[PDB]
């Protein structure tokens, strides 16, 4: 990789690909006693992702709780095990981007 | 420090401790807020949700 910059800059890039793959995109947002769900189902081929995200609200603001849920009809344990790495990724980038600002 | 709430055209005068606007939003739609006023520290952004935040009046 390069600089912390450039290295978010790719994986926001592989982010982003891989949305655009997806034949359609489905967002969902939920609340409910301070719980919030977050859900976007990726429809690709004939098969289909559904990835949540779940937040608690405190003090009127999202926080996150627990990592990002991969769930397919198939058995998308190599991909969610791909996008939950991805996922970690994408966090320790910024936290080494916001720790340099 | 003012930012906008989520429900236009109000905003809030932050209390102390919150330094910052933020505005949330689903990856694919900048232009749909889902949470909006002040908070302490910036949420990184995640696969589905993109965090924005800065520090100057209404600037969410």
């Amino acid at each position: 990789g390069g600089t912390p910059e450039e290295r978010l800059a790719q994986l926001e890039k592989e982010i982003q690909a891989l949305y655009d793959a997806a034949d359609e995109v489905v967002d969902e947002v939920e609340e409910k006693d301070g719980k919030m769900t977050v859900t976007r189902t990726l429809t690709i081929g004939d098969g289909t992702v559904t990835l949540v995200e779940t937040l608690k609200i405190v003090d009127g603001a999202p926080v996150k709780d627990g990592e990002i849920e991969v769930i397919c009809n198939p058995e998308c344990e190599e991909l969610g095990k791909r996008l939950k790495a991805l996922a970690k990724e994408y966090e320790k980038a910024q936290e080494e981007v916001e720790k340099a600002k | 420090l003012k930012c906008n709430q989520l429900i236009p055209p109000f905003w809030k005068t932050c209390p102390k401790g919150k330094n910052l606007c933020y505005k949330m939003t689903m990856r694919a739609a900048p232009m749909v807020p889902v949470k909006r006023g002040c908070i302490d520290v910036c949420p990184k952004s995640s696969l589905l949700i993109k965090y924005m935040c800065c520090n100057t009046d209404k600037c969410n």
